[PDB]
């Protein structure tokens, strides 16, 4: 059977991408993000003119910062930079192009030698970001060695160390499917075949009561691979259409904010994934994004969050009034305008990533934790969970 | 119409640094900017004409590594 999501409401795709929109105004580097302009490309929404002028200033801010900056970006910033150079139907070239590749290039080499020969160390980052890589240098035709490879083989493959989410898995399935489709590495064919199916397998045990792959925020990377290929002797068709029903109930109580989590899950909604980046369609027909005319505003209500760190001695606890319709970026922005708290974020692709709390920054393997009560991991960030009046939201310094 | 210490793209508007101008590159869709114009770690190998060193599984793997791409020269191999 094959995975297959009918159209959605044209209108319910159309406010998504509204959420998008504003970001095609942001051309500072800090806000600059490849995933938002990949999303929208592979999607039936457009920005029209805007998009030329996104794509410059990725080009701009990329190529300077890396060859020649404010916080330049990331090894794995780069490689979602790869796949927005393939969005626009352009391979990566010139001195400047050869240069970023062998720099992403590098970036791999580098987590295989600290993975080792062994496979017990850690990527410095993410086998994520990892696949990430191999993905973005195989959509461009750049190949990798066959001990690239093993890394992430040895990673899904039966009797490997550690425990990957989805998203990591789904990740890896689009750069074996990208290798395939490619012919690249000829040595690891048969491993990279099986690789795929094993991961299909284990995404589709980790599917959830109401129907989500992993969680609602995993569910899209995760559609894109199972798009990709079939799967004979499973119900693929089945699971796939459960999905839709979760994604389609969260759609409607707005789930989805993040833009990142938006740029992920447009393609999947016009029948697309990032290995339509291979044969990319540039001059398929999209329909032209407006700026919502919307009056949002304003709440009269205040509410009360309970604010909480026990990672630290002495302990934090305070509860803070906020205007209801805060995120929790606003409460800690509020707690440390009270006294006695501070805390610091740095910019990624998904948003302000908290990075320390209270003078204490996460180490290696480490980070900020955000939960609520009782126990449970947010699913969204700070500055896109909005808390509950009465709510308990803890920050927790934890290993992984 | 837009600054100095920076080329600009004639046949559409968007603005480029210099470092650009002349360099080889097509960084305009147009192509103006061409116109009025240390030891080796075990396992890697040396470029031929600079100091960098690749990893020996970068030689013949079909992309110029090395700045003389000389990790792809003999590489019509047996
Ligand atoms: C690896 C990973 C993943 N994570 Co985390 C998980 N599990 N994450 C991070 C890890 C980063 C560290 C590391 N060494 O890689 C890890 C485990 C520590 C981290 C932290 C958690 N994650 C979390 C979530 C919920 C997000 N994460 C994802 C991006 C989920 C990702 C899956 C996905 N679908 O994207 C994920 C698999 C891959 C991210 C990546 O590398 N992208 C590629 C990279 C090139 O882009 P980037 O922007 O430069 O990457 C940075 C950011 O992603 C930042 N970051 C990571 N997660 C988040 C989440 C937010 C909300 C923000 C603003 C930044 C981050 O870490 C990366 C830098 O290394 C997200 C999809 C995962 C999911 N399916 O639930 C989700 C995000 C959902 C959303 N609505 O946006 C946490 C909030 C969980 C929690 N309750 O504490 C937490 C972040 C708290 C904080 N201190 O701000
Ligand atoms: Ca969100
Ligand atoms: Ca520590
Ligand atoms: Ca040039
Ligand atoms: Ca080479």
């Amino acid at each position: 059977e094959m995975c297959e999501i009918p159209e959605m409401d044209s209108h319910l795709v159309e406010k998504l991408g509204q959420h998008l929109l504003p970001w095609m105004d942001r051309l500072s580097l800090e806000h600059l993000n490849p995933s938002i302009y990949v999303g929208l490309r592979l999607s039936s929404l457009q920005a029209g003119t805007k998009e030329d002028l996104y794509l410059h200033s990725l080009k701009l801010g990329y190529q300077q910062c890396l060859l020649g900056c404010q916080g330049k970006p990331s090894m794995g910033q780069l490689a979602l930079y790869l796949l927005a150079l393939r969005a626009n139907c352009e391979f990566v070239r010139g001195h400047k192009g050869d240069r970023l590749v062998s720099q992403l290039k590098w970036f791999l080499e580098d987590e295989k030698r600290a993975i080792g020969h062994d496979h017990k160390g850690h990527p410095h980052t993410s086998y994520y970001q990892y696949g990430l890589g191999i993905l973005a240098l195989c959509l461009h035709q750049k190949r990798v060695h066959d001990s690239v490879v093993d890394k992430l083989l040895y990673a899904v493959e039966p009797f490997h160390q550690g425990h990957h989410s989805v998203d990591t898995a789904a990740m890896a399935g689009l750069a074996f499917t990208c290798l395939k489709r490619s012919n690249f590495n000829p040595g690891r064919r048969q491993r990279i075949t099986m690789a795929i199916r094993t991961v299909q397998e284990e995404i589709l045990k980790a599917q959830t009561p109401e129907g989500h792959f992993g969680n609602v925020y995993s569910t899209p990377l995760a559609l894109q691979f199972l798009m990709t290929s079939p799967m004979r002797g499973a119900e693929l068709g089945t699971a796939c259409l459960k999905a839709r029903v979760a994604l389609l109930a969260s759609l409607q109580d707005g789930a989805f904010q993040n833009a990142l989590m938006i740029s992920q899950l447009l393609p999947v909604l016009n029948h697309k994934t990032y290995i339509d980046l291979i044969f990319p369609d540039c001059l398929a027909p999209r329909v032209m994004l407006e700026p919502a005319a919307e009056t949002i505003p304003q709440t009269q209500e205040i509410i009360s969050v309970t604010l909480q760190v026990l990672s630290l001695l002495p302990p934090y606890r305070q509860s803070i009034s906020v205007l209801a319709g805060s995120t929790v970026e606003d409460v800690l922005k509020k707690a440390h305008e009270l006294g006695g708290f501070t805390y610091e974020t740095q910019a990624s692709l998904s948003g302000p990533y908290l990075t320390s709390v209270m003078g204490k920054a996460a180490g290696e393997r480490e980070f900020w934790q955000l939960l609520r009560d009782p126990n449970t991991p947010l699913l969204q960030g700070i500055a896109d969970y909005r808390p509950k009046d009465g709510e308990t939201i803890e920050l927790r310094l934890v290993s992984w | 119409s837009c600054p100095p210490t920076k080329f600009q793209c004639r046949t559409s508007g968007l603005c480029v640094p210099l470092t650009w101008r002349c360099d080889r590159d097509l960084d305009c869709s147009d192509g103006s900017d061409e116109e009025e114009c240390l030891a080796c770690l075990a396992g890697e190998l040396r470029c031929t004409l600079s100091d960098d060193c690749i990893p020996l599984t970068w030689r013949c793997d079909g992309h110029p590594d090395c700045p003389d791409s000389s990790d792809e020269l003999g590489c019509g191999t047996n």
